[PDB]
C-alpha cells in the first residue's frame, strides 16, 4: 500500500498527512 | 446521599483540567453524530451549514457512587467535568452550541453529552441535486491527545427536520487511526459521512 | 425581613446547579411561549427567526418566607437560583436573551422567569406568502432531566392570537397551537416530556 | 395498541421513536 | 474622602441586585432618549436601527456623602451599584451598548447612568417619505418591578448627527402603564415617540 | 524587581475602577489615531468601517519604580490597570478590538496602550467618488469625566497622515487633521473635552 | 508524577501574565502559518478570508518536570499558561478560534499550542485569475514586547504540505516565511515579525 | 548601504521605516 514521506503504512486503504512537528503520517480505516 | 451531595462529591472529586485516566490506560470516548438540519450548501465554494447532535460519552470511574438508596444519575455542569477536547478537523466556523451545558453522570461513573452544534464545514457538495446527491464528510477527533490518552470509537432521518430543503439518503461513521512517524502513538478520529440530495 | 435578607437567604437555599426536588417529587415547570414578532425569513435557507417571551415558572417552596411585614416579592438574578435547563430542541440557533436576567420569587417558593428569547427555526418558508402560511413549530423540554425530577406542563391560559404580537409585523398569527409530549422506553419508568408549540402565520396583504 | 419495536405504548394517538442508548421508545400525546 | 474611598464606601454599603426601595414608596427612575442616529429604516418590514443615549437617573440616599475634601461626584462600575432593569418592550434586538459602562453618582445619592445604545425596533415606519413622516414609538421600562416598586418618569435633538440620511421632525415622550395576561401587576413605561423623514 | 514583582506591585497600586487623580489635579490623556484601512463604505445607509491604530497615553505616578538593575518597561493586562473611559460619540457601532489587550507601562508611570480597534461611524459618502473626497469626524473623548477629573489632548507627532495606511485599501487618504474642543456650560465652571479627528479619504480611480 | 499533580502543579508556578524569562535571556517564539483554507477573496476590495493553523512554540523551564516513570506530556488550558501576544499587523478582524484552547507542555518546558484560526486580512489578491497567481502577506509580531524580551523566529520552514483542503475554489502554489528585525537609533532593542506570503489562484 | 533619516542600516537589504515615537528606523532580513 502506501508510502506517506518516510512512513510505510500499516494496512490498505490508507491516505497521507503530514504534522508540522509529528512528521508525515498514515490515516488507516479500522 | 442526595442530590446535592452527590453534586459535592463530584465537584471534589472531578478536575476538569485533568483527563481521567484510570492507569496507563485511555479514555474510551465514543461519539456519534445525529443530523438534525442542513441549512445552506454551496456548491461553488464547497462550504455547508449543518446542525447536529453530538451523542458523546464516557466513564471517569472516580465519580461513582453507591446508589441503592440514592439517585442513580444526575446533571451536572460540564464547567465541573473533564469533557473531551473534541474538534471537527474540516471545520471553517466555530461550533455554536445551541443547548444547556450539562452532561449526565451515572452512579457507576458514566458520562453522558449530547450538545446540539451548528457548524459550517467545507465539503465535496458536488450533485446536490442529483439523484445519487453530494456526501459531506466531518472528521472528529481530539484535538490535543493521541490513542494512549483518548481513545475514539463510534436510523438516520429521526430528528431530521420535515422543513429542510434536503433529505439524508445515508449517513455512515467509520473510525480512522493517524500514526506519524515521530511516534509511537496515534490519532483517533471518526470520520462522518452524509449523504444528501435537495428534494 | 427586608429585601437584602430575602436575597441572602435564596442564595443560601438556592444552589444553582441542584434542582430543588423536595424529597422524592418532581419540580413541576409549567410553560408558554408568546410570539411578539417574526423578523426574518430566508426563501434559500428555510429559516425562521423568532421572538418570543417564554413564560416559565416553577416552585422551590425552601425559598419561602413570611410576607405579613416584608416584601411580597423579589427579582433576583438568575445566577443566584436554580433555573430548568430548558431547550429548543429543534433550534438551529443558540437563543439570544434580550432582557435583564432576573427572576421573580414570591414568599410562597413560587419563581416566574420570563426571558425575551430571539432565536431561529426551520420553516416551510414558499408558504409564509400563501393564504394558508407557514408553520413554525417549536419543541421545548429539559435537555437532561426526565420527569421524575422535572416535569414540563403547558402554563393555563386566557388569551389570543396576540395582544404580544407586534401589530407592526409584516405578518399575522393564523393560530397557535399548544400539545404536550411524554416520551417513554422500555428500559425505564421515567418519561422525558416537551411542549410542542405551532404558529400558523403568513405575510400580510 | 401501537407497538414501537418491543414496546407496546401506555395510551392512544402515539408514535414511535429511538433513542441512541434507551432504545425504541413511545411518544404519546396530550 | 477620596475617590478611592468613596468607591470602597459604596462596594460595603451598596446591595447591587437589590432595589433601593425607601419606606414602600417605587423608587423614580426618570428616562429620556437622545437620538444620535436612524441607520435602517424599512417601510415594507417595519424594523428600525437606531442609535440613542438613554439618560436615566434615580436617587439612592445611601449612595451620598456629605464630608469635608471630597470630590462632588465620582464615576463607578455598574456592577457597584443597583441599577433598573430597564427594557425596550418592543425591541427586537439585544441592546449593543457602545460605551463604557459606568455611572456617575453625585455626592447627594444621585444616580446618572448614559450608556449610548444601538438597537433594532418593531415600528410603524409609515410616511418616512413624505412630508408629515414616519413616528416610531419605543416602549421603555422595568422588566421585572411593577408599578409600586419602580415608577418611569420622563425628565431640542441637541445631538443628532447632521449626516444622517434622515432629520427629526418630533420627538415626544409620555407615560404610560403595560399590563399582560401573564402577570397580574402593571409596568410603568415611558412611550417616546421618534417623528422622523427621510432628507429631500 | 524582576518582571513579576514589578506585576505585583503594579496590581497592588493600581485600582482599575478608581482614576488615579493626584492632589485633585486632573489626569492627563494624550490621544491620537492612526488610520490603517478604510473597508467598506455605504452610499444607502450613510456608514463608513474604518480600522485604527489608537494610540493613548497617560501618567500614573503611583505605578513606577526604580530602574536601575530592574526592567525599564512591562507589559500588563488592562483589567489590571486603570484606563481612561474614552469613546467615539458618534460611533454607531461597538468598538472590535483586534489586538492582544496589553498595555505598557514604563518605570516612571507612563502607560502606553495602542489597541487596533475596528469601528463604524456615520459620514457623508456622496463626495467619496469626487476629487475633493468624504470626511468622516471622530469625537473622542471621556465619558464620563469632565476636565477637571481628565483632559484629553490630541498627541503632537510627526509621521505621515497615511504612514500606516495599507496600500491594497480601495480608499487613498488626502489628509488627517486632529484637535481639541472644550464644552463649557454656565451650570459648571469645568468643560467636557474631546479631540475631533478628520479623516478626509477617496476612492482611488 | 501521575497527570493530576502535574496539572496542579502547572497550575502553581505559571504566572500567565508574566513572560517566562529564565536568566533575563529573551522567550524564543517559533510561529508557522499553516493554510487549510481559502474561503472568501475580493479583487475589488482586497480582502481575504482564510482558515490557518497558527504552530505556535516556545519554552516556559518553570514548567518541567521529571519523566521518568511520569507522562512526558500533558494538556493544558491555554488560561493557565502564559502565551505570546502575537498579531496579525495588517488583519482586519479579530481571530476566531475554532479549536480547544489547549497546549501541549512537554516535561522539558516547551510548550505546543496550534490552534486553528479563521481570520480576514487586507492583500493583494490582484492575479488570483492568472496562472502565477495572487500574493497575499500576513505580518506577524509581537504586539508589546521587543527581541529582549521576545524573539520571534519562523519554524524550520516547509508549501502546500498536504493541510489545504482540495474542496477549495484555489490551490496554493507556495507559501513562505521570512524574518524581518527593526531597529531605530533611539533604542538598542529590535522589533521582529514574520512576514508570511501566501501564492494562490484560482483552479479552472 | 541604506540611511534611513540619520540612521545607517547594520547590513544591506534594508528598508526604510519611520515610528510615531522611536523615530526612524532600519528594517533588516535575518
Amino acid at each position: 500500500t502506501r508510502m506517506c514521506g518516510s512512513m510505510s503504512c500499516p494496512r490498505n486503504g490508507c491516505t497521507c498527512v503530514y504534522h508540522w512537528r509529528r512528521g508525515h503520517g498514515c490515516s488507516c480505516p479500522g | 446521599l442526595d442530590r446535592a451531595d452527590i453534586l459535592y462529591n463530584i465537584r471534589q472529586t472531578s478536575r476538569p483540567d485533568v483527563i481521567p485516566t484510570q492507569r496507563d490506560r485511555p479514555v474510551a470516548v465514543s461519539v456519534s453524530l445525529k443530523f438534525i438540519n442542513i441549512l445552506e450548501v454551496n456548491e461553488i465554494t464547497n462550504e455547508v451549514d449543518v446542525v447536529f447532535w453530538q451523542q458523546t460519552t464516557w466513564s471517569d470511574r472516580t465519580l461513582a457512587w453507591n446508589s441503592s438508596h440514592s439517585p442513580d444519575q444526575v446533571s451536572v455542569p460540564i464547567s465541573s467535568l473533564w469533557v473531551p477536547d473534541l474538534a471537527a478537523y474540516n471545520a471553517i466556523s466555530k461550533p455554536e452550541v445551541l443547548t444547556p451545558q450539562l452532561a449526565r453522570v451515572v452512579s457507576d461513573g458514566e458520562v453522558l453529552y449530547m450538545p446540539s452544534i451548528r457548524q459550517r464545514f467545507s465539503c465535496d457538495v458536488s450533485g446536490v441535486d442529483t439523484e445519487s446527491g453530494a456526501t459531506c464528510r466531518i472528521k472528529i477527533g481530539s484535538w490535543t491527545h493521541h490513542s494512549r490518552e483518548i481513545s475514539v470509537d463510534p436510523d438516520d432521518s429521526e430528528y431530521f427536520s420535515q422543513y429542510s430543503r434536503f433529505e439524508i439518503l445515508d449517513v455512515t461513521q467509520k473510525k480512522n487511526s493517524v500514526t506519524y512517524s515521530c511516534c509511537p502513538e496515534a490519532y483517533e478520529d471518526v470520520e462522518v459521512s452524509l449523504n444528501f440530495r435537495k428534494k
